[PDB]
Order: C-alpha cells, then structure tokens, then sequence
C-alpha cells in the first residue's frame, strides 16, 4: 500500500450508524452525519467550439 | 546472514551468501 | 597584510551563564498543586 | 496497516488463546467456519490487525501455537473454535519438558525453535507494516516458560524495533501448581526483563477471587479465568481496531507508562464485572467504572497498591461517554488519594476512550498500572528461590541437562537489583 | 482575492476541522457534496461545474480518525489526496513525529500546500490547527511550520493550539511535548492563539446548561471563534479588519504574540429569553475572568492591546459607549505605554446556527482578542511540571532513543524562561 | 525557493527517473532539506 | 632522525608528538618587538617559530639542503628576512610561510649577517665575500641602492 | 570512613605526585581526623610499612588495604556476595602507587553505577565468556563519565593485561570495588 | 490499460486530421519541426490529464497546470530522466477547450524556469497544436471525461542514457557469443551484431556532439 492512501477495506464501507439508538453509533456519525442524504458526483463542462 | 531463496532473504535488510565454489581454474 | 601577533593563542573565557529566571508565580503554582490533596480518602 | 502476530506457548498459552480467539471472533463477527457475518461495517475495516486473508473470502488468525507435546492441541482443536487455525501453524515435537525450564530451553526447545521461527517469519512478512508481536504463556511451567522466552530472544534480534507484549501468568503465593515453580519463575523473569517492552503480571487466585466475589459465581472454571484474561487483553488493543474520541495503541501506552526501560510489569483489570444477582442494584455511570477500576480488590495480581506508590496508570475506556466526566474522575482519584501516587510525576493517569463497547455492555474500562509495589512478587519469588537453591533442592534435574549454577545466579541477582531499583523509586523526594 | 489555506494536523486538528468546515459549509450554503442546491472564495476553490473544494489539508500519522471523513457524509466534499494519513502514529512522542515518522510524510504535505497555494492569487495567510500534547500535533506540526517559514517567507501563519489544562490532563508526557514545541511557536508563527480544554469545559458547564459535555462542543466553540476572526474577508462590514490589519494593533513586539480569544454570547436557547443581548452586555462579558479560554485571571496583569471583532446588527455609535464603560472601571487595568488600546471591527453577517449545536441564534456577537500579561502564569504551571519530572530524567530514554540529543530538553526550557521574563517584565 | 508546484516536483526532488524502479508518490518528491 | 619523540599506545596505535627540536647547529634567535611569548629560530634546512611559555612549536618553513646563517624580523610582523648560504635572501610570511619575494644573487658566497631598519624600507646584509649591501624593499620591487665595500672577510 | 579526608589532606602536602610524606606528618594528622590510635600500632604501621627505606610513609598502600578489597577471604558461608563471574585472569599484576591512586579516584563513581555498568559490559561483545576488548572497555567506561587519562589507562591495563593480549576481564576489575 | 493509454496518445497525434482546430498540424509538419538531423528522430511521448474519475472532477484542469504535467520528471513515459538532458524541440498538442493565449502564457511560464534546459541552437523550442475536440472516454476504462488534454512529443538529449544501457546489455552477452548460434543458423552471419553495435556507438556520440554548447 502507498503511504497517503485509503485502505481497500475502507474505500468501500458505510461507516458507523448515525442513529444513537444503534449499538454501533460512532461519535462522528452521531455528531456530523445525515440520514436520507445521497451525495452527488461532479462533472466538467466546456469545449473549444464554445 | 541469509541462505538463498528463503523467507529471511526477501527482508528489508538481509545479507545473502553466494554459491559455494566451482571446479576448474584450480588444480585437480 | 599579515601579522605575527595573530599567532598568539587566545580563548577569552566566556562568563558563566546568568541564573535561570525563576518566575514570580512559583509560590502560587505550588499552593495550587498542593490544594485539594488528601491522603487515603477513597482507597 | 497495523497487524499483530499472536504467539501462544505452552499449555497455559494454548488454553488462553483458545478463549482469546473466540472472544475476538465474536467481537469481529467470525463464525467457527471462518466467514464474516458482521452486523456493522466497522467490524471489518480493521480486520487485518488479527486476521489474514484466504481464498474464497476466509479469515485465518495470525496465530502460532507452540508446544513441546501435541497433547493440549487435541483439546484446542476439538473445541468450538479449534478449526479456524491453519494447521501449518501448529508446531509440536515428540516429548515434553515435564515442568523443566532447562529441557524446553536447551535440550528440547533448541531443535523446535527453527520451525517456529520460519512460521513467524512467513506470517510477519505477509503484513503491510507490522506493529508488534504478542505472547501468552505462564512462568511456572517448563515449555511455556522455557521455550516461551527463547522465542522472544530469537524474535527480538530479527525485529528489534517492534512491540513485544507478554500476558504472563506469574506464580501464586498461597498454593502452587508446580513444585519447581520458583526456579522457572526466577529464570523466566531474567529473560522477560531484557527482552520485552510490556509485560502483564496475572495471578491465578486474583482471578479466582474476582470470579467468586465480584462476579459471585458459585462454581467457576478455568474457562472463566481465561475469559477474564482474554477480555483484559482485547481491551488494550481496542483503539487500533475501532474509532474513538481519543486513540492510543500499544506504543502510546508504552511511551506514556514506562519511565525507565526496566519497570515494565503491570497490573491488569476489567471494570464492568457485575454480580449474578445484583445487576438491578446499580446505576451504570462513569463514577462506578472508576471506583471498581481503582479498587484494590479488583486487580489481577496478588500483590497490591497501598503498600507502594503508583508510577503510571493507564485507563482505556470503551463506549459512548463524555470526556469531562472521565477527566474529572482521573483528577479526583489522584487528588483524593495523594499518598499512593508519586509526587515527582504531576499526572499519573493516561486516558484513552474508544467508541464500541464489548457486545452486551454499555461502557467498559481496562486498568493497566505501573506500581512500585510489584516487587513483593519478586521478593517472595527470591525468598522461595533462596530457600530452595541454597541446599540444591532440585538442581540435579537442571544441571544434568546442560545448565550451570551461574545461570541461576544471574537470574537471582537480576531480580534482586530490580527489587532494589523499585525500592529506590518507591521513596524519592 | 483573499484566500486562506487551513492546515489541520493531528487528531485535535482533524476533529476541530470536522466542525470548522461544517460551519463554513452552512455559512456559505454549500451542501456536503460541494454543490449548492464570491464570498466562498477564501475557503473554497470553484471548479467550473458548481463544485467547491475546501482549501484544507487534513494531516495525521494515524489512519483511524481521517477514515471517518472518508466514509462519512462529507466524503465527496474533500479532494481525495487532501486527507493525508500515515501508517504508524507518533505514540505521544515528539521525537517520532519530528525525526522518524513525520520525515517520510512531510514532503507530500508540502506538495499539497504548494498545490493549494498555486490556485490562489492573493494569499492572505495560513490557518494552522494543532495541539501541544500529542506527538504528530507537536513534532510534525513543528517541522511543517519550519518548512513553511523557510519556503513562504512573509505570509501570515496563525496557529490555534490546545494548551494543556492547568489541573487536568490526558497524557503523562504532555509537559515534554509542550515544552519542546515552544521554540517553533515563538519563532515560526505570527500569531499564536492558545486555548485549554478545562476553560472551555467550565464555559460549557456554567454558561451553557450542559452537564457531561464532550469534545464536539469544544470544537464547535473553536470553530465559531475562527469563523468570527476570518469573517471580514468574506462579508462586507463597516470597519473591516484584515489578517494583517489586526496584527499591527495586537502585537507590540515581535516576541509578544500570544492573544486570548473570547466569544461573548455563549448561552443556550432557554436562557436567551431572560437576557437582552445588547452590545454593552456582550462587551463586558469579554473581560470577566470566568470566560477566558485560558485559565488565567486578567486582573493579575495589565492589558496591552485589544481587537474587538463585532458581528451583525452593530452600529459604531454604541461600541464607543461600551468602550467608555470598560475604561471607567479600575478592575480592567491597561498598560502605561498604550493609551488607546482598542481596535474595532464591524462585519455584518450574523453568526450561523449549526443544527445539533447548543448555542442560540444571536443577532450580535463579538470575538475579543487581547494581549494580556496574565497569560504568563499559564507557562509557570508547565515550567513546574517539567522540572518536577526532569529532576531525575523520567521518560527521557524514549525521546533520546529516536534521533534527539539529550541537550535539547534544556534549551527548550531556557527558551521558555526567557519568554516568561520578557512577558512579565513588559507589563510593569 | 519554489514559486511554483513544477519547481517543487523538479530540481529538489532526488528521484532519478532512469534508476528508480517503481517508487510511489511519497518517495518521488523527497527533498534535500528533509535530510 | 630529525628530533621528534613519540608516545604511541600498543592498542590500535595512536601516537602523540611530545617533543620537537632541530637537528643541526642553531643560530640567530630573534625576538619580536614588544611581545615576549613568541620567538623564532633558524638552523640547517629549517626555520621554526616557537612558543616560549610551553616550549612548543607553532610552524616550520623549509628550504631543503641549505643552512640559514641568520634571520631578522621587521618592526611590525610582516616578514622574516633570512640569510641563507646559497647567496639568496628569502622572506616568508610570519604564518603559513608563503614566500614573499627573493633576492637572487645577494652575495658571491652566502649572506652571513642581516639587519633591519625601523621604517620597513631598508635591509642591511653582509656576505662571505666581505661586501656590506643595503637593500631597498618596496611594495612591488626589491632593489639595491648601494653595495658598501670595506671588509676583507665574512661579516659576522 | 574518613578516606576522602585523609586523601584531600594528604595530596596537598605531597610535594610531587609520587612523593610520599614523612612520619610525624602522618602520626600527628591522624589526630586531625580523630582516628583510633595506639603507639604499638604506630610503630609497626610506620616503620614496617616504609617500603622505600625512607622516612616517608606510603599512603596509597595503607588506604588501599583500608577501602579497596583486591583480596577476598570469602567472608565465611551464609553471606551474600556481589560479583559472581571472576577468577578469569591469568595472575597479572604490577601494583604501582599510581595504580592505587587511579583506583581511588575512580572508586566513588563505580559504586554508584555498577548494576547498569555490568550489563553494558555484557551486551557489548560477551557471548557468555567474560572478556571484553580494551577499546570496548574504554567506550563502556566513558559512557558512565568515568574518563581515564593516558597515564591512568596505562597503569590500569598493566595490572589486568600482562601478556598484551588486548582482552580485559571486567568482573575481576569490578571485584576490587565492592 | 497500457494499450488504452497508448491509443489515447496515438489518437492525439491524428486529431488534427479528423477535427477542425485553431492551429492545426498535419503529419508532414510533425517532421520538419521535431527532427533536427537525419538520425535524431526518437522523441518521447506523454499525456497530461491522466487522472481517474474520483479525482478528475475535483480540480479544475486548465492549460497552465497540465502544461506543467508534461515537463514533470515523473510523467515521462520512457524511463529517461529529463534533468540530465537538454531539449531540442517539443511538439505540444492541445485538444478540447483551449484558447491560444492560455498556451502562450503556459509556454512563457515553462521558458522562465531555469531547470528545464533547452539547447542554445534552438531559441524557439516549441511547436503548438490546438484542437477543438475533447478526448473520447471509453466505458470500462480508467481515464476520465476531461475537457482538456495535452500530448507532448519532446526530442531531448536525455535519451542517451537508455542507449548507453542497451550497449552495456549487449556488451554483457556478446563477449561470450551467448544466443548468437540461435541467430547465425537462420540466414545471418556473425559480423552483423558488431555492425549494429558500431551504429549505436555512433548514435551515442552524435548526442554528445549535438549537445555541446557553441563556445
Ligand atoms: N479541543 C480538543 N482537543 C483535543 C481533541 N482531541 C484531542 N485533543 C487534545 O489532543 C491532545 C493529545 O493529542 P491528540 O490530538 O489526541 O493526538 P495527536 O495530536 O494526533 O498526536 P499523536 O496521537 O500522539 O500522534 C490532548 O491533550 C487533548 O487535549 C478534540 O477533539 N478537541
Ligand atoms: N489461566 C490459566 N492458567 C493455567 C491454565 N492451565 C494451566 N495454568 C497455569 O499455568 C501454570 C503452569 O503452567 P503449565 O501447565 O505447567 O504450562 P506447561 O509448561 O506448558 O505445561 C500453573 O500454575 C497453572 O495454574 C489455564 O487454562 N488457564
Ligand atoms: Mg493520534
């Protein structure tokens, strides 16, 4: 593995649970975390014809 | 000191002994 | 330009370093640490 | 990332490991087959600490089981989790030591150490960046105490900058399980002082009392003692397998605790130990954690504080707890008991808080403590050894196996100067 | 433009930034994925498709706390290589983070710093967040400052440090890490803010009705202070203060740079009904010794300067009334050689409310920045704790055994002795 | 000494591109100032 | 052979020079003006300047296979004029021994005596032939104003 | 018990290093430090112990017999001992007065640091034997601030290395301190 | 992945034959600009926005920094170090959303830096190419949909290290005539290896002769 890279087991993981009533509620997920929020991917726009 | 194609040789810091000898260039 | 008098050994012994600055809050921090310190209260 | 290669030498080491791997696999959601059925994704993010990958998505531990006789490993294999180990990691010979440090160190361990060194070189180099090893054994036996220190002596020269922990079971003051136990103890302590960065002293009737009084079990088993040792060994390495609000690995606990490279013998402890009928008679908070943590009836050693002074204390917490409460409890426990903590170290408690408790508990804590009163273990061992050795009580079962009286003399003088050094740091301005 | 780069080093820095950047995103309307559903230009670089990337380098030697940023809700906001992790942590050792472990990760951090600085035309200064207790938050955060001071020259380097608390602590080797990092704080920084966790615990216990608080509330308060400091580079104001313009009025001498932040309205929502949060009421709350973020009474010393940073519905006609009221009383005693002693900054954007937070939404606020002599007693406790342990050389073999000479412990103490003498002699 | 990221990658990096087999990102840009 | 005395331990062979001297007849010690803690010497093949408190050597300058009949300083320590036997007068720097200049054919035999005027301008020399010669020393050139002719033997 | 006093107030009146000091300058000055005295002891301890046929009395040999062991009598059984790995020295010795003086000057340091000093003797090229090299011996001594001059090291090595073998036993050197 | 990247590089060269551009270069103009002498015709190749879809959409990819991505000493696609060689002529091919002043500013930035060394007999030192068609993403590939792309064909002195390696790797083998009998047996004679060796020694010395400055 490279030095400043994520692990393969952490690159595709859901993390902890944001609900405090769950057993696996991390402090981060209960503090900074939202349910029913799906993030989006970016894009790049522009061409030379423009 | 390592011996060859053993797990102690492919190690961050190892010294590998060479092959023993040959037969010629010396009298029989 | 070169002189013979620079061939004289010299060292000029450095003066001893001045004593370290002990603060004016040392008594206060000593009493602050020594307060609330009972012996054998829970154990 | 940060992997640990776990070694278990002797009957005590094998029987401790058979419960340690069960409790770890239950903590990481691993069935007896070896597959993964975890309910949360945090249980597999750091599974490379203890488990290696196999074909078909199977997880095998980084365990090396060492014994001079394969007798205990039939019971290890026939247990509930005996089939999760790779069969190449079992190392065994033809005859046993017979409670002889000399046999398992010189005559019978000298030809069995090579295969163990090969298997730990193969297992240690299948890792991304190795943090350290880990040994579980007992100081009263012949194989786990004779071979168990030859293993550390050989491993340390190959890996001089890693972590060597030893969850040793030290001899017992009231009654023993081996007649020749003082000889094995004084010989193994002389190796454990030089060759280890952290050593944990665990006494048997400390565990017996804990089970009989703090747990109130009518009929215990050695399985319950092994469960206690496994729980107090899993909680030390719980901050490098789960996230938390303050992290501390083995090296952070080593740096914060030992002030000099000799005083590395510690007192384990597990704080949430409820009774069999008195669960409803408590309101689970952090003050009860601290009170049962620092109670001298709750240590895992027959030697006590209140006869000496704490040098450094560790406190690894698990669960969702507030940090002001933890900090104020550790401030109060040092302020209100100002005679059992040394005065030349302003803060003697290192705290670490993880987030995931053991399954079934709400909070948890794990005491680790460096005391100047560990020396009465060594004083009693030296008194028993000076009773036996002066009249050559059992020396002919050692000197005829290629030993010399000088080795016992080093083993005694080193422990005696360690006692003297603990006395010197016991009282100081 | 008026861009700034945030450098977050260690667990304390990363967990501070997890609240700081949530506050910034909620201030500028940016969603957690970086896309809104020119005020953002100082913290966000705008890729041409509505994507805003923070100008932050989250740095740690341990791969645990950063991996929650990578798997949390904010995973799409950050660049993947702005979050740099190592393999082994420093294990509360200054020598490890400064000579052994951090030497193999420093240059990647400098590479990302150069990447962020190239995109910014007019760079105001850096914002560095760390703690004095840990290993990578002291050793690596002192090597990186030296590299940045050599490379970037005259740019401002503000630092927000977590000083050790006077009574309570969390590690045994905290005096050793905090003494050794005093040289780079003294020489390789332009403004060195200090806070300690016990003062913020007292604030969160008394001013907020929160029994059992945690680190999240402390980080939110620190994020509020750092938002009010940099708010005049984003929103319009009556009297805008720049990162340079408060430095010429706060530090008298090149060695006297140790202000004390103070956020005045810190009240929960059910105590805000009975309080009229006026400008004069929040102005004299900044001078009460129960609200400083370092446990030191300002009555023991003399104020030397002030930078009063207002916010919201503030008109300059009552700031002067509050200042005159402050100057009336003789408890707040100022210095001989500075008659004015006040810098007033007025912005207009009111502070934002973080959902899940405890602070009430207020129309007026002020961050007080003061260079008072009373901070010199925060060093005397560390001095006593150091020479209590260094009397017979405890824990020295860990530091010496990794590339650190024995004599560096004494000079880092002589530096603090000279700094203490310079700070205490200058008030009288 | 570096006013640009290109001079950070060039000049002061000790990575020889002819005798450097399969280095990663963290070892290309190792500087003389680090040693 | 040349007068050195060493003390070297038998383990790993580290030597220590403890005594230095000449190895021929020495002549014409000359003291610097004012100070008394240094002095200079001359002999066959060697010109050495000694510390006089601890009796050690600071530097040596060598013209091989020759003998120095006499030396002299100047008013301020800019040079050491020396009267070698080869008919040459050589001037060295007071330390590092760099050759400042040379007077090639000073006398038909070696120069025996030497002197120095206080203005650092005139050097008086006398050869084995009997000639007393005054020499002009400039910044760039070294000239001969006049050779004075009375003696019928070498000038002591 | 007063060995530092009888050394500091004997090296000042010593005219030149090895030169000892005559009779009454000892007999009157053992009353200075109030040593237990008797004329019968005085006669033999002065006249019999003047080992150069002069009036001067050898201070170094007498105080060497007083404080430094160098000759064990095994102190009967049932008595715990300290150095355990001795008698690996092939009967070497010169025993000059300067050897005793060097031993006495080094004495207050070794007794303070010999429990960690013996283990750095061991970890530096032992194997199990009990013999170190001279250079490693000097390196180990310097790491505990025992600094020996050239004369001091000559007189040390002339007693523990007679055959010029460049190997020195460290237990037998440490035996004449405890 | 290697073949896909090579396909992108080859498609960048023939981009001015199938698409309209601001300043287009055909294949005959690839030859009077890149090749100074009849033997020095071995230029390196590179691709500037080689970046995955997880990191492509975060940074804006303008002209002024993907021009630096071609002169980086670790982006070159032959294992020769440009820092031990002086450039002779570079052929920059830009495609996508490129405006001709951004190329000018980036090239001036390259010429200001004193680390990138050019020969004294070539003051111009560059060949510009701008096309309006962005590179085509391939589904299942590794590269991302990027609106700018730069391919640089650089003729450098620095390639004299690789042929100095090839000559040594023939030096090792040919001195024992290893594997020569597997080549002599099919219509070849022994003297043809020494012919290839002397031609490559001549090519090695030609780089030194062209690389030395003119007094
Ligand atoms: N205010 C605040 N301080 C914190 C927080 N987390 C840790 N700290 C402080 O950080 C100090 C210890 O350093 P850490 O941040 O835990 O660890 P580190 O800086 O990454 O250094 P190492 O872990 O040793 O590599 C403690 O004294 C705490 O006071 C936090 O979330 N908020
Ligand atoms: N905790 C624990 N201790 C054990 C167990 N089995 C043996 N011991 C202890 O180990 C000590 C001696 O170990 P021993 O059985 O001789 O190890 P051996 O040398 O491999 O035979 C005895 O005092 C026992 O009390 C066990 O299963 N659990
Ligand atoms: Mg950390």
């Amino acid at each position: 593995l490279p030095l400043g890279v994520v692990s393969p087991y952490v690159k595709m993981s859901s993390g902890g649970c944001t609900d405090p009533l769950k057993f696996y509620a991390t402090s981060y997920c209960t503090a900074y975390g939202r349910e029913d929020f799906k993030p989006r991917v970016g894009s790049h726009r522009g061409t030379g014809y423009k | 000191v390592s011996e060859g194609f053993t797990v102690k040789a492919m190690m961050k810091n190892s010294v590998v002994r060479g092959p023993p000898s040959a037969g010629a260039f010396k009298e029989r | 330009s070169e002189s013979i008098y620079n061939l004289i050994p010299s060292d000029w012994k450095e003066p001893p370093q001045p004593p370290r600055y002990v603060s004016i809050f040392k008594a206060t921090v000593k009493d602050d640490m020594q307060k609330f310190k009972t012996a054998m209260k829970t154990m | 990332m940060r992997e640990i290669v776990h070694l278990q030498a002797g009957q005590c080491g094998n029987q401790i490991g058979a419960k340690f791997w069960e409790v770890i696999s239950d903590e990481h959601g691993i069935d007896p087959t070896g597959t993964y059925h975890g309910d949360s994704d945090l249980q597999l993010e750091r599974i490379n600490v203890y488990y290696n990958e196999a074909t078909g998505g199977k997880y095998v531990p980084r365990a090396v089981l060492v014994d001079l006789e394969p007798g205990t490993m039939d019971s290890v294999r026939s247990g509930p989790f005996g089939q999760i180990f790779r069969p190449d990691n079992f190392v065994f010979g033809q005859s046993g030591a017979g409670n002889n440090w000399a046999k398992g160190h010189y005559t019978e361990g000298a030809e069995l150490v090579d295969s163990v060194l090969d298997v730990v070189r193969k297992e240690a180099e299948s890792c991304d960046c190795l943090q350290g090893f880990q040994l579980t054994h007992s100081l009263g036996g012949g194989t786990g105490s004779g071979m168990g220190t030859l293993l550390i002596s050989k491993i340390r020269e190959e890996y001089p900058d890693r972590i060597m922990n030893t969850f040793s079971v030290v001899p017992s003051p009231k009654v023993s399980d081996t007649v020749v136990e003082p000889y094995n103890a004084t010989l193994s302590v002389h190796q454990l002082v030089e060759n280890t960065d952290e050593t944990y002293c665990i006494d048997n009737e400390a565990l017996y009392d804990i089970c009989f009084r703090t747990l109130k079990l009518t009929t215990p088993t050695y399985g319950d003692l092994n469960h206690l040792v496994s729980a107090t060994m899993s909680g030390v390495t719980t901050c490098l397998r789960f996230p938390g609000q303050l992290n501390a690995d083995l090296r952070k606990l080593a740096v914060n605790m030992v002030p000099f490279p000799r005083l590395h013998f510690f007192m384990p402890g597990f704080a949430p130990l409820t009774s069999r009928g008195s669960q409803q008679y408590r309101a689970l908070t952090v003050p009860e954690l601290t009170q049962q943590m620092f109670d001298a009836k709750n240590m895992m050693a027959a030697c006590d504080p209140r006869h000496g002074r704490y040098l450094t204390v560790a406190a690894v917490f698990r669960g969702r707890m507030s940090m002001k409460e933890v900090d104020e409890q550790m401030l109060n426990v040092q302020n209100k008991n100002s005679s059992y903590f040394v005065e030349w170290i302003p803060n003697n408690v290192k705290t670490a808080v993880c987030d995931i408790p053991p399954r079934g508990l709400k909070m948890s804590a794990t005491f680790i403590g460096n005391s100047t009163a560990i020396q009465e273990l060594f004083k009693r061992i030296s008194e028993q050894f000076t009773a036996m050795f002066r009249r050559k009580a059992f020396l002919h079962w050692y000197t005829g196996e290629g030993m010399d009286e000088m080795e016992f003399t080093e083993a005694e003088s080193n422990m005696n100067d360690l006692v003297s050094e603990y006395q010197q740091y016991q009282d100081a301005t | 433009m008026r861009e700034c780069i945030s450098i977050h080093v260690g667990q304390a820095g990363v967990q501070i930034g997890n609240a700081c950047w949530e506050l910034y995103c909620l201030e500028h309307g940016i969603q957690p994925d970086g896309q809104m559903p020119d005020s953002f230009n100082t913290f966000f670089s705008e890729t041409g498709a509505g994507k805003h990337v923070p100008r932050a380098v989250f740095v740690d030697l341990e791969p645990t706390v950063v991996d929650e940023v990578r798997t949390g809700t904010y995973r799409q906001l950050f660049h993947p290589e702005q979050l740099i992790t190592g393999k082994e942590d420093a294990a509360n050792n200054y020598a490890r983070g400064h000579y052994t472990i951090g030497k193999e990760i420093v240059d990647l951090v400098l590479d990302r710093i150069r990447k962020l600085a190239d995109l910014c035309t007019g760079l105001q200064g850096f914002l560095i967040f760390h703690s004095f207790g840990g290993g990578t938050g002291s050793g690596f955060a002192s090597l990186l400052m030296e590299r940045l001071s050599v490379d970037y020259g005259k740019k401002s380097k503000l630092e927000f440090a977590i000083y050790p608390a006077p009574q309570v602590s969390t590690a045994v080797v905290e005096p050793y890490n905090s003494i050794l990092t005093t040289h780079t704080t003294l020489e390789h920084s332009d403004c060195a803010f200090m806070v300690d966790n016990e003062a913020i615990y007292d604030i969160c216990r008394r001013n907020l009705d929160i029994e059992r608080p945690t680190y999240t509330n402390l980080n939110r308060l620190i994020g509020q202070i750092v938002s009010s400091i940099t708010a005049s580079l984003r929103f319009d104001g009556a009297l805008n203060v720049d990162l340079t313009e408060f430095q010429t009025n706060l530090v008298p001498y090149p060695r006297i740079h140790f202000p004390l932040a103070t956020y005045a309205p810190v009240i929960s929502a059910e105590k805000a009904y009975h309080e009229q949060l006026s400008v004069a009421e929040i102005t004299n709350a900044c001078f009460e010794p129960a609200n400083q973020m370092v446990k030191c009474d300002p009555r023991h010393g003399k104020y030397m300067a002030c930078c009063m940073l207002y916010r919201g519905d503030v008109v300059p006609k009552d700031v002067n009334a509050a200042i005159a009221t402050i100057k009336t009383k003789r408890t707040i005693q100022f210095v001989d050689w500075c008659p004015t002693g006040f810098k007033v900054g007025i912005n207009y954007q009111p502070p934002t409310v973080v959902p899940g937070g405890d602070l009430a939404k207020v129309q007026r606020a002020v961050c007080m920045l003061s260079n008072t002599t009373a901070i010199a007693e925060a060093w005397a406790r560390l001095d006593h704790k150091l020479d209590l342990m260094y009397a017979k050389r405890a824990f020295v073999h860990w530091y010496v055994g990794e590339g650190m000479e024995e004599g560096e412990f004494s000079e880092a103490r002589e530096d603090l002795a000279a700094l203490e003498k310079d700070y205490e002699e200058v008030g009288v | 000494e570096i006013p640009k990221d290109d001079l950070d990658f060039r000049l002061a990096a000790l990575y020889n591109h002819h005798t450097g087999t399969f280095k990663n990102k963290s070892e290309i840009l190792t500087h003389q100032e680090t040693i | 052979e040349e007068s050195h005395i060493y003390r070297v331990n038998f383990t790993n062979f580290k030597e220590t020079l403890i005594t230095t001297c000449h190895f021929e007849s020495v002549e014409d010690i000359v003291f610097p003006f004012g100070t008394a803690e240094l002095f200079a010497t001359c002999a066959k093949k060697d010109i050495r300047v000694w510390h006089t408190l601890t009796n050690r050597e600071l530097l040596r300058i060598t013209v091989p296979n020759m003998t120095c009949h006499g030396i002299d300083f100047m008013r301020d320590g800019k040079s050491i004029i020396s009267a070698w036997d080869d008919g040459r007068i050589r001037a060295f720097a007071p330390e590092t021994g760099r050759l400042m200049y040379v007077i090639n054919n000073a006398h038909r035999i070696g120069v025996t005596a030497i002197a120095t005027t206080s203005d650092c301008k005139r050097v008086i020399s006398g050869g084995g032939e009997g000639e007393v010669r005054v020499w002009h020393i400039g910044h760039q050139t070294q000239k001969l104003e006049e050779a004075l002719k009375e003696h019928k033997s070498s000038v002591s | 018990g007063c060995w530092r006093e009888l050394l500091r107030e004997c090296k000042e009146r010593d005219f030149n290093k090895q030169g000892e000091i005559p009779g009454p300058e000892f007999l009157a000055l053992v009353e200075k430090f109030n040593l237990d005295i008797s004329r019968d002891e005085c006669q033999q301890l002065l006249i019999k112990y003047d080992l150069k046929n002069n009036g001067k009395f050898a201070y170094c040999s007498f105080i060497q017999s007083c404080v430094l062991l160098l000759k064990a009598k095994e102190t009967s059984l049932m008595q715990r001992m300290k150095i355990q790995n001795a008698n690996k020295m092939k009967e070497a010795g010169a025993e000059t007065c300067s050897f005793y003086s060097a031993l006495l000057r080094i004495q207050p340091k070794i007794v303070h640091c010999w429990r960690p000093m013996r283990r750095t003797f061991k970890a530096y090229d032992e194997g199990g034997t009990g013999l170190l090299s001279v250079a490693d011996f000097r390196k180990v001594l310097r790491q505990y601030s025992i600094n020996l001059s050239e004369e001091e090291f000559f007189h040390i090595l002339e007693y523990y290395d007679k055959t010029l073998s460049s190997k020195i036993s460290y237990n037998d050197f440490l035996r004449a301190f405890l | 992945n290697l073949n896909r990247l090579i396909g992108q590089i080859v498609s960048s060269i023939t981009a001015s034959l199938r698409f309209d551009g601001a300043l287009n270069v055909d294949l005959t103009e690839f030859q009077t600009n890149l090749v100074p002498y009849p033997r020095i015709h071995f230029p390196l190749a590179t691709y500037a926005p080689v970046i995955s879809a997880e990191k492509a959409y975060h940074e804006q990819l303008s002209v002024a920094e993907i021009t630096n991505a071609c002169f980086e000493p670790a982006n070159q696609m032959v294992k020769c170090d440009p820092r031990h060689g002086k450039y002779m002529a570079c052929c920059m091919l830009y495609r996508g959303d490129v405006v001709p002043k951004d190329v000018n500013a980036a090239i001036a930035t390259i010429k200001t830096k004193r680390t990138i060394q050019f020969v004294d007999w070539c003051p111009t030192g560059f060949k510009v190419g701008i096309n309006y068609q962005p590179p085509t993403v391939v589904p299942g590939g590794d590269l991302a949909k990027v609106q700018r792309a730069v391919c640089m064909l650089s003729n450098t002195t620095a390639i004299a290290e690789a042929w100095a390696r090839l000559d040594h790797k023939l030096d090792l083998m040919y001195a024992k005539r290893a594997f020569v009998h597997w080549y002599v047996g099919e219509g070849m004679e022994e003297g043809e290896f020494s012919e290839a060796r002397e031609d490559l020694a001549a090519l090695e010395k030609d780089y030194e002769e062209v690389g030395v400055d003119s007094v």
